[PDB]
């Protein structure tokens, strides 16, 4: 991997031991609930935004047509 | 015949107004499909945790993971976002086109009344 | 021939037939002719606070004439009547979602295969008269379809 890679790789790695290595069996716990709920709203957002995009496309399209016939 | 005469006028609007109303009922009806279906979505994309017999490797393992899957469902979020957010642009433009391309002296209806009767 | 004011005339209760008479009927008194004249709904509107020239009058006039009598008769009056009548408040953006709830197939056109599974949709016995008819006023083009802009153009002023 380039110099650059594995910077990125162990940076990376270095964020997942600063955030859990320290916590104990029980603040461990807890962490898991908080990324699980961080993951589902961010899940979430996903599906909003992809509902709405969805809607969109149509309102694309209506108004292709609408250029269309003009 | 005008072939346009066919029935009332009472009739057309009759009619009209109750497309309307199973429109904005449907279109209801839709969004609360659209709710179930986000429930459903959320169930299987974010599986609720089972901590209950995890050791502490097991447990630091699975924190970790969840940490790495918070990077990751984020960067998918974003790139949908874009996506969306072109689309406002996209859209603000073709209407901007449509609209680009396609005093007075008037009387009260209640106004008038009060004026004439008594 | 078919204008949402037209209904509007044919619901009003015998109630409401009976005193817009009266208040037609006092509108034309001193009329030689019994009917609106520029000269009575001058009066009236100088009543409301406002005195219209000759011009705007008469043009108010002729914004309901049919008979090109230039004057206001009671039936024109009727008419006259639930124009302004309506407190009417729905948006483009209201009637736009409703749109896409008409076109079933997502194709961004309103055919008549749709629209007589919608206008079935709602519990009125429909006959073949109702479709051949609301397809004739909304198809401005008549293109087997009823596009965006006059399904617009086609709800204007519904309930
Ligand atoms: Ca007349
Ligand atoms: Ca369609
Ligand atoms: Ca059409």
């Amino acid at each position: 991997q380039t110099e650059r890679e594995k910077k990125k790789k162990i940076l990376a790695e270095r964020r997942k031991v600063l955030a859990i290595d320290h916590l104990n069996e029980d603040q461990l716990r807890e962490k898991a609930k908080e990324l699980w709920q961080t993951i589902y709203n961010l899940e979430a957002e996903k599906f909003d935004l992809q509902e709405k995009f969805k809607q969109q496309k149509y309102e694309i399209n209506v108004l292709r047509n609408r250029i269309n016939d003009n | 015949a005008k072939k346009k005469s066919k029935i009332s006028a009472s009739r057309k609007l009759q009619l009209k107004t109750l497309l309307l109303q199973i429109a904005k009922q449907e279109l209801e009806r839709e969004a609360e499909e659209r709710r179930g279906e986000k429930g459903r979505a959320l169930s299987t994309r974010a599986q609720p945790l089972e901590l209950a017999g995890l050791g502490f490797a097991e447990l630091q393992d699975l924190a970790r993971q969840l940490h790495a899957r918070v990077d990751k469902v984020d960067e998918e979020r974003y790139d949908i976002e874009a996506k969306v957010t072109k689309n406002i642009t996209e859209i603000a433009d073709l209407t901007q086109k449509i609209f680009d391309l396609r005093r007075r002296v008037r009387i009260s209806a209640d106004a008038m009344m009060q004026a004439l009767l008594g | 021939m078919d204008d949402i004011y037209k209904a509007a005339v044919e619901q009003l209760t015998e109630e409401q037939k009976n005193e817009f008479k009266a208040a037609f009927d006092i509108f034309v008194l001193g009329a030689e002719d019994g009917s609106i004249s520029t000269k009575e709904l001058g009066k009236v509107m100088r009543m409301l606070g406002q005195n219209p020239t000759p011009e705007e009058l008469q043009e108010m006039i002729d914004e309901v004439d049919e008979d090109g009598s230039g004057t206001v008769d009671f039936d024109e009056f009727l008419v006259m009547m639930v124009r302004s009548m309506k407190d009417d408040s729905k948006s483009e953006e209201e009637l736009s979602d409703l749109f896409r709830m008409f076109d079933k197939n997502a194709d961004g056109y309103i055919d008549l295969e749709e629209l007589k599974i919608m206008l079935q949709a709602t519990g009125e016995t429909i006959t073949e008269d109702d479709i051949e008819e609301l397809m004739k006023d909304g198809d401005k083009n008549n293109d087997g379809r009823i596009d965006y802009d006059e399904f617009l153009e086609f709800m204007k002023g519904v309930e």
